[PDB]
């Protein structure tokens, strides 16, 4: 069996995790964890009966609940290919222009905006004397802001 | 703001189980740090959702990856 269990919003991989590590320390019979980025504020977890997810969530911070019923394999087959890999840039990561006449030229994001889904790019090349603005689609991470 | 982007795991190209290490360390293939989702296999033989993923190792991977 398939339950879907709610989350607070940005932390479904660590509670996947906690549940992972709790869910073999206390020997409890749960198979998989799923938390996919199409399912925001929720974490699948598969158990044998719905007592063994209620066991493993019993205390757990950030979870509030089991929602009613079950989630079936069909809903579940077309999480495991996911589309759109839509990447967070942000300001000091460093991306690449993907296409057009400067595809493949690196630079280091000095401004975003999200109202325009926009970046400003200080590129490396000197021979472009000024930070330019391109859509977020038109480039991608090469390496992320470090602090 | 302390993100720490390169303390978060990196996934295999092949198999997409995650890893610190730049080569996969049940297959061996190179690893990246571009990847999306989480499913945690605890009970590979039971979990008809690591049947479904064609995984029959126990460990946490990406849904997908890239490079
Ligand atoms: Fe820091
Ligand atoms: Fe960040
Ligand atoms: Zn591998």
């Amino acid at each position: 069996m398939i339950f879907a269990v709610r989350t607070m919003v940005g932390q479904e991989k660590n509670i996947a995790g906690l549940m992972a590590s709790r869910a073999e320390k206390e020997q409890l019979d749960v198979y998989s964890i799923l938390a996919s980025e199409s399912l925001k504020g929720y974490v699948l977890v598969e158990a044998e009966t719905k007592g063994d997810v209620e066991e493993l969530i019993k205390g757990m911070p950030r979870v509030r609940g089991i929602v009613p019923g079950t989630i079936a394999i069909e809903e579940i087959e077309p999480l495991l290919t996911p589309k759109k890999i839509i990447e967070n840039i942000e300001k000091g990561d460093v991306v690449e222009i993907i296409a057009g006449p400067f595809k493949g030229e690196r630079a280091k994001v000095i401004r975003v905006d999200k109202h325009k889904e926009e970046v400003t790019l200080e590129l490396e090349n000197a021979a472009v004397p000024i930070p330019i603005t391109l859509p977020v689609e038109g480039v991608k991470i090469v390496s992320k802001h470090k602090d | 703001h302390h993100h720490h982007h390169s303390q978060d795991p990196r996934a295999c190209l092949k198999c997409k189980y995650l890893t610190n290490d730049e080569i996969c360390p049940i297959c061996h293939s190179p690893t990246s740090e571009n990847w999306i989702g989480l499913l945690i296999v605890i009970n590979p033989e039971k979990s008809e959702i690591a049947k479904k993923a064609g995984i029959d190792i126990k460990g946490k991977y990406a849904l997908s990856v890239k490079e």
